[PDB]
């Protein structure tokens, strides 16, 4: 949601 | 100084989150891409080397210095399962 | 050796998954397209010839050697129901 | 099945490869012209609509059905800068 | 490239499948007749010389270069018990 | 039946042992390469997927079906840091 996860 | 971290991407990805980039500084004055989370149960967690606060310098020969957030995300997702990360520890 | 497989799509397509491509190596130092998954009850499965780990050489005579992953997906999807797969098969030197 | 694609020709041209043609059958029994590669950066790529596997029926009112490969290559090379491509997309039952 | 295969038709016939021909190209640009399958038990199999991928040049010196599929099938089935096959090996 | 495994080689290598091959049958009438040991704490072990009795089918794009023991060893030691293996999983303890 706020985190950008790879 | 620099550390090499090799990872096999899982079905869920590498298992970490990032912040930073040109136009999106994580630290005032600094365009670098930083690891902000290591995901519970993920490939980065299982391997154990990558840690929150690590600066990403490169992924698979793609430079991650002075790139936008979007470029970094795109470079990190459009890789094969064989992931080589170059990383600077605080 | 090259094996030719003729598939007729079911309701869920050809019933397999692929990996590989230029920029997306499934095997180190190799850009080729590989079958990674064959779905139970789907067309590939029922035909019986295709296997996990098979290198795809062409689909309907479109060469899958040195292409991107996106090109390979399109070449497989953008087809009629009758699909001709060319697949590489390993053979014995005898020794 | 049928779609119409409008292209402005690039300095590199339309940016795609074709196979097929009478005596050069891309699929057994089929003389049609097929798209086999979209070249990165080119006119067809930038537009985004043309796909590998697309059958070409016409370019600017010049018919590409039941022609040789060489004819198709000439008809495509010899267009003005504004190009209308009539194409057929393969369809399924589902 | 060229070898001769002499066969004696079985009760099941010659026991191989063919593709190709003018208007039905097995390989783009190529009109030739190709063997696509050798049936187990059959005469071609028992003899052993014919292989998937062989190009049929003639049957009983009936020329199979530049013919239709149907003409190739007709030629093959109109043979007697004794068959002379002219083939090219890739 | 068939499994694909991707490993990162350790300081000590892949961390498994093999037997079999043409001229060196692990099982009478069978020339295949078999995994006979998983080294504790090694790369294969940490990954978890490779197991004793697995038939080796390929290392990277080197086919290991119907090769000699010497060819399999060479091909396994011939790897860099990232390694692909293709295996057939046994159906019986036997």
């Amino acid at each position: 949601y706020l985190v950008t996860s790879v | 100084k620099i550390m090499e971290i090799k990872l096999i991407k899982g079905p869920k990805g590498l298992g970490f989150s990032i912040a930073g980039g040109v136009g999106n500084q994580h630290i005032p004055g600094d365009n670098s891409i930083y690891v902000t989370k290591i995901i519970e149960g993920g490939a980065a967690h299982k391997d154990g080397k990558l840690q929150i606060g690590d600066k990403l310098l490169a992924v698979n020969n793609v430079c991650l210095e002075e790139v936008t957030h979007e470029e970094a995300v795109t470079a990190l997702k459009n890789t094969s399962d064989f992931v080589y990360l170059k990383v600077a520890k605080p």
